[PDB]
DNA sequence: CAGCACGACGTTGTAAAACGATTGAGACACAC
DNA sequence: GTGTGTCTCAATCGTTTTACAACGTCGTGCTG
């Protein structure tokens, strides 16, 4: 049931404005960034991508729960986390965070898959 | 379904019985999308025409038609002081009828849902 | 039918260990010019391949990545033998079917 | 005759390869 | 001519059985 709910809200509202009134609910899903289920991990990565696209002013404090997924065993989390780093790179303008995109990209030049 | 709706509204002594089979034939339906989509709607959507049966029965649901002929009079001149002439309890006879509408609509709606 | 009951160090024993770069996966692919011996005669040049990573293996047909049971059934309908085949003799094992 | 060796043989408790039931994501449509 | 809505291809998370490796059990071959 915990898988279903976070899977549903990934496209349910189409408005992250619910989290404009519930940052503690956003704080709930931030905690589940390190769940054992590889399925629920990507859901958190998808939701957190969408939350930046509109409510853009949370570049810094969100950023941490993003790159923490690139060094993960599952491929789905890695193949998804990367594409979100693409979008973040253009919208952001602090060069000091741009370099952190690059170092985490080049480190994954070679992988098991 | 027009005949079925007429007999539904007019002869309630076996109003249930038709319902007793109207859903049964619902089991033998096209089990694929390309065949289920049928006659288009006005606002630009395509549905399965068999579905309009269900709403059509409650589209009748014995809506009242004796709107008039329950009160001694029409409106008064100053209702914000006293219902002069007309009787509020006679105006409060509509919910008796509406009970035959309301408390039967869900009663039909729950044999099916 | 060999290299079946493998394990971690087995499915690593058959890769290449060298100084170039750590290699992850390996693959072998053969090309058969059949006429009608293999049943799908619609394909005149059948091709098979088996890739192996450190944590994956996949049989295939002509880039069709089918499971194992289907290629087993395919080779079985043809004139092959699943177990230790008589038409193959490994190193120094030639005194096989004369002392069993 | 009888005692030792020893080597194949049949159960038995396992760990791992594999198996089926879920999801999301490209390529055919149309039909105004 | 552009959005449509339906059809077909890939990972992953419990089960399952199934190969495998340890352990008594016999039976033939000897040597004293």
């Amino acid at each position: 049931l915990r898988t279903k709910c976070l899977r549903i809200i990934n496209q349910m509202k189409t408005i992250p404005s619910i989290l404009r009134t519930h940052p503690e609910v956003l704080a709930q899903i931030i905690s589940k960034s390190n769940d054992q289920s590889a399925i629920v991990r990507d859901t958190v990565l998808d939701l957190l991508g969408t939350y930046i696209m509109a409510y853009r002013e949370t570049i810094p404090q969100i950023y941490g729960c993003i790159i923490s997924g690139i060094s993960d065993p599952s491929t789905i989390v890695r193949k998804r986390a990367i594409k979100q780093l693409c979008e973040v790179y253009e919208a952001t303008e602090d060069l000091n965070i741009r370099v952190d995109i690059a170092s985490k990209l080049l480190t994954r030049s070679n992988d098991e898959e | 379904f027009q005949t079925l709706q007429y007999l539904f509204r007019l002869y309630p002594y076996q109003r249930d019985f038709i319902i007793e089979e109207s859903l049964t034939n619902f089991s033998h339906l096209p089990t694929a999308r390309s065949v289920s989509r049928t006659y288009r709607l006005s606002n630009g959507k395509s549905i399965q025409y068999y579905s309009t049966l269900f709403v059509r029965l409650i589209q009748s649901c014995s809506i009242q038609n004796l709107f008039d002929s329950e009160i001694v009079q029409s409106e008064s001149k100053s209702t914000e002081a006293l219902h002069s002439g007309n009787l509020t309890e006679h105006l409060k006879t509509v919910e008796s009828i509406l009970s035959k509408s309301r408390h039967e609509e869900y009663r039909i709606a729950n044999h099916i849902v | 039918d060999a290299y079946t009951h493998l394990s971690r160090e087995e499915r690593q024993a058959l890769l290449h260990e060298g100084p170039g770069a750590t290699v992850m996966s390996a693959y072998v692919e053969v090309t058969f010019a059949n006429a009608d011996n293999r049943f799908p005669t619609g394909k005149s040049e059948v091709v098979l391949r088996r890739t192996i990573g450190l944590k994956k293996d996949e049989y295939s047909l002509d880039k069709k990545t089918v499971s194992k049971t289907e290629v087993i059934n395919l080779l079985e309908s043809a004139g092959f033998s699943r177990s230790n085949p008589y038409y193959i003799v490994p190193q120094g094992r030639v005194t096989s079917l004369t002392n069993a």
